[PDB]
RNA sequence: AAAUAUGUAAGAAGUCCUUGUUACUUAAUUGAACGUGGACAUUUGAAUGAAGAGCUUUUAGUGGGCCAUUUUUGGUAAGC
RNA sequence: GGAAUACUGCCAGCUGGGACUGAGGACUGCGACGUAAGUCAAGGAUGCUGGCAUAAUGGUUAUAUGCCGCCCGUCUUGAAA
């Protein structure tokens, strides 16, 4: 029973098969991402050529960051922030957009900055600050075997599988998003861009729905 | 001094309605209540016997007892920091059947029918309710609908 | 700052490592914490937590209770396990040929069991006979039969045993207890 | 801020009673698209019975200046709120683009009437294509033939705290 | 010497410390306050049902 | 014992994602789109330029 | 006749099929209540979160409060 | 009519300067580059060199300087009062 070569080689072979599966999955994901974006661009162009207007689909995913400290919060927004897992300033979480979650966001508008995250900022968030919740503990991801062991029931095998499930809001978005520990961002590296945070973004402040500028803010904070 | 009698502050609450005074119609007496039914409490001011207290106006409870002219109703009441159950003897003029339960029941019936008809095919039943989803993409034409430009209007007195 | 949704630094509230400094009991909990760590059988964890318990949470189990439990269908040859004391009962007249593992046996209980032909066993002999608790039957005595639990929740319309030293006529049987003297409770 | 001009086209949500609503369009001066859509809904709520929840936005496009290096004269009609009432004003601005004209308009309104962005409505801005239709003297004085003027008293900014000669303001 | 008469200040916070837990629901709620004629019939009906089941599965 | 960041440390980037090597190989970060010569309608242009 | 607040419901302690008991009820196996057997399982019946859930005993201190935004009473008003 | 450029965004594009940190202590894991042997920036710093080997670093203490610091205890809604 030498037991340092045989099962070691078997484990290595199983690892190569898993890596091949992950590689072909990531190739398929990249192809479908670029196909979707070129299809949307071309649909806009065809509507303009026909004389119509292409109304793009409403966003399915928002990223929400808590912007206010923990002192002096009214109880209903405080409860909604706790239920959205924003218990600390500069904490962020992905939210699926439905009527229920939209009413939650309307409740907590003056304490958050939220918007529509892109693939690049989602990927950077998960890569740099990616922590799973494994038996109530915050575990750095750092390897695909963690995601394999904890989300492999719902077909999710790698970090890019988790990213794909987040960005295309799939059937197990709830499970993947709850597996992800809430993101602990820092303050932005270039500042907030405003003299005064606690007005709405429309009024020259920081809270509320900045639609696509959440990518700039989150990348400066990450 | 202060005044907290049994029907204190119940002026508009126990007022009857506009153009609906007088005797009550016979369907309220012809309704049948069984133990376990979910009922709403709304006091009729013309029937002074078997009235609920003003706290239970607009409350919903479950039938536990049936008598000659009355119904026993169970209400959960918040006292201090917990709930106590309260048993109310109400005449049926202050009682009507609740409609939330029967809507859920007809949803259950349609849900079971859908499940049974899809059991013979296996077609991904999808039996759960979902919230209002964000709307999908669409193309808006300008055939007969060339866009009309609007501008803000100047100030005027208008008196 | 953190908006804490739960109390910080709270204990689990469950007693591990029993408050007794009986050295033989510490040896027993050492053996059963080994077994509960390494055998994956729920019996070992249950009896470890039972070994931690205090006296009022370990009421004595009577031999009549043991015989009644052995009268269940299919439970005649099981090993009765009591993490506590076994007292005996003269209210029974026949007793079966069981094996009983327990912390303590009274003299009457041990004599009753060995006279009926069974055997009295310590928990470490139970461990070496059934490491995964094979074919065992755990028995617990009645917790709410103590005299103190009579008074718990004393109040109006509770029927719950006033704390009192002397009893009889003219000891708390007057105004507040009958309708002829004011009110009844 | 630095303003951009957007066309925003929106409509009411289609119903089975009425598909194809009427597609209202506005020209909005705003710093970004989020503010542009907010101002669109604000003005459409001033005009028609619709709001954001019952409507949708079908298009938003930035409108660039057609000749951004030609000097234009703009007439601007403005509604604004003072501390005591609401007033209409006509002003006119010599500038090279519509967005630059509305930027200096907002600056001038804040400077002269303490009117903030929330208090100003831009009724319209339009090129005065013919001179002698320019009616304000403060821009009409720049339309004379062969205009030239000096810049007396030049103040030259130093980089050092100490200078070794008395400065000159010649130019 | 006058003083504060009344306030409900801090009372909902006190209640919500370990507060507004819902009552426990059980199978078979108690039959007290139910019609005594019904209960008198019900005891005899359950006794007969018990005898019938005992004779069936004796 | 220490969290090594991907997006630096190409070793841990290749450990987490095998596709990164071939992404860099074909340079999919700078992917040239196919040129299309379509033009918007006259109604679109006049609506855009309308006062 | 609002807005904000507020009761209930959103399943397995559910739904349906068949039929035993009674001194109650009915003109009447009519019903009422409680019962025996069968069918419908992980999208088991909206969302989000759960940091464990539930239960009990015992006892400390406290039972002068004051302030701010908004609602609001008396007062000309008040750091009333 | 054909371009350019701005603006906004993306790159698992390349590269220069500066600062703070070096926890852990046989091996085990996941990887990368190689046909292989093996090597590596891959589950936390090593290599090379100099001066001193002492009051030099450091500690203690007195003093100086910059900025900060009201009297404790108590009753009280409120104490430097
Ligand atoms: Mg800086
Ligand atoms: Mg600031
Ligand atoms: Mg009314
Ligand atoms: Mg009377
Ligand atoms: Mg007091
Ligand atoms: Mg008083
Ligand atoms: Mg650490
Ligand atoms: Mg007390
Ligand atoms: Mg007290
Ligand atoms: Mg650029
Ligand atoms: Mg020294
Ligand atoms: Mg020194
Ligand atoms: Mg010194
Ligand atoms: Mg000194
Ligand atoms: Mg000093
Ligand atoms: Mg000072
Ligand atoms: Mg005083």
């Amino acid at each position: 029973a030498e037991q340092v070569a045989a099962e070691r080689a078997a484990r290595k072979a199983a690892n190569k098969e898993k890596r091949a599966i992950i590689l072909e999955r990531n190739a398929a994901y990249q192809k479908e991402y670029e196909t979707a974006e070129r299809n949307i661009i071309q649909a806009k162009r065809d509507a303009k050529a026909a004389g119509s207007y292409y109304v793009e689909a409403q966003h399915k995913l928002v990223f929400v960051v808590r912007i206010k400290g923990i002192n002096k919060i009214p109880p209903k927004p405080r409860k909604v922030l706790q239920l959205l897992r924003l218990t600390r300033i500069n904490s962020g979480t992905f939210v699926k957009v439905t009527k229920a979650t939209l009413e939650l966001l309307k409740l907590i508008e003056p304490y958050v900055a939220y918007g529509y995250p892109s693939y690049s900022t989602i990927r950077q968030l998960v890569y740099k600050r990616g922590f799973g919740k494994i038996n109530k503990q915050r575990v750095p991801l750092s390897d695909n075997a963690i995601i394999e062991a904890n989300l492999g029931k719902y077909g999710i095998l790698s970090i890019d599988d988790l990213i794909h499930e987040i960005i295309t809001v799939g059937p197990h978005f709830k499970q993947a998003n709850n597996f992800l520990w809430p993101f602990k961002l820092s303050n932005p590296s270039g500042g907030w861009g405003v003299p005064r945070k606690f007005k709405h973004f429309i009024q020259g402040g920081s809270f509320g729905n900045r639609e696509e500028f959440i990518n700039k803010l989150v990348k400066s904070m990450n | 001094g202060k005044s907290h009698g049994y029907r204190s502050r119940t002026r508009y609450m126990f007022q009857r309605d506009f153009r609906k005074h007088g005797a009550v119609h016979l369907s309220t007496y012809l309704k049948v209540y069984k133990v376990g039914d979910i009922v709403d409490i709304k006091a009729n001011g013309s029937i002074q016997k078997g009235m609920p207290h003003k706290f239970y106006q607009g409350k919903t409870g479950v039938v536990y007892n049936v008598t000659k002219s009355s119904v026993g109703v169970i209400i959960n009441k918040m006292v201090g920091n917990r709930y106590l159950e309260k048993r109310l003897n109400l005449r049926v003029e202050h009682i009507k059947h609740s409609k939330c339960r029967q809507e859920f029941l007809e949803r259950v019936k349609a849900n079971a029918a859908k499940r049974a008809e899809a059991k013979a095919q296996g077609v991904a039943v999808q039996l759960k309710r979902q919230p209002a989803q964000p709307r999908e993409s669409r193309i808006v034409s300008t055939e007969g609908n060339v866009p009309q430009t609007l501008a803000p209007v100047p100030y005027e007195t208008f008196i | 700052g953190i908006d804490h949704t739960s109390k910080q630094h709270k204990r689990s509230g469950h007693r591990t490592a029993p408050k007794s400094d009986n050295v033989y009991l510490k040896l027993l909990v050492k053996l059963y914490t080994f077994l509960a760590r390494r055998t994956d059988a729920p019996f070992n964890k249950v009896v470890l937590k039972a070994l931690f318990l205090s006296k009022i949470n370990r009421p004595p189990v009577s031999v009549s209770r043991i015989a009644r439990a052995l009268k269940q269908e299919g439970a005649a040859n099981k090993t009765v396990v009591v993490v506590g004391t076994v007292t005996d009962d003269a209210r029974i007249f026949e007793f079966p040929k069981t094996t009983v593992a327990a912390l303590r046996f009274t003299a009457g209980a041990r004599a009753k069991i060995v006279k009926a032909g069974g055997e009295c066993i310590t928990l470490d002999q139970l461990a070496v006979r059934a490491p995964k608790g094979q074919n065992t039957l755990i028995l617990r005595g009645p917790r709410n039969s103590r005299e103190a639990v009579r008074h718990f929740g004393m109040g109006p319309h509770k029927g719950k045993a006033p704390r009192i030293l002397s009893t009889g006529r003219k000891f708390e049987r007057a105004r507040g207890r009958r309708r002829s003297k004011g009110f009844k409770v | 801020a630095h303003f951009k001009e957007y066309q925003v086209i929106g409509r009411r949500l289609p119903t089975e009673s009425v598909p194809e609503p009427k597609l209202f369009r506005m020209r909005i001066f705003a710093s970004n698209e989020v503010i542009a859509k907010s101002r669109y809904w604000y003005f459409l709520q001033k005009l028609h019975k619709v709001k954001k929840a019952s409507g949708e936005i079908v298009s938003i496009n930035q409108i660039n200046e057609a000749h951004p290096t030609k000097v234009k004269n703009f007439g601007v009609w403005v509604r604004y709120d003072s501390r005591s009432g609401t007033h209409n004003m006509y002003k006119e601005i010599r500038d090279v683009s519509r967005v630059a004209a509305v930027e200096t308009l907002y600056q001038d309104m804040a400077a002269r009437h303490r009117a903030r962005f929330r208090s100003i409505h831009i009724l319209k801005v339009a090129e005065i294509e013919k001179t002698a239709d320019v009616k304000r003297q403060y821009v009409k004085q720049f339309l004379t033939k062969d205009l030239k003027f000096p810049l007396p008293h030049r103040v030259q900014k130093s980089t050092k705290t100490f200078s070794y000669k008395r400065p000159s303001t010649f130019y | 010497a006058k003083s504060k008469n009344h306030t409900a200040h801090n009372q909902t916070r006190k209640a919500h410390r370990n507060g507004i837990k819902k009552p426990k629901t059980y199978k078979y709620p108690s039959l007290k306050g139910v019609d005594p004629k019904f209960r008198r019939n019900h005891k005899h009906a359950l006794h007969g049902t018990a005898k019938a089941l005992a004779a069936a599965k004796k | 014992v220490l969290k090594k960041n991907p997006l630096k440390n190409k070793q841990v980037l290749l450990r987490l994602n095998p596709y990164a090597k071939v992404f860099a190989a074909e340079k999919l970060g700078s992917k040239k789109a196919e040129k299309t010569g379509t033009k918007p309608a006259a109604v679109f242009t006049e609506t855009l330029k309308h006062d």
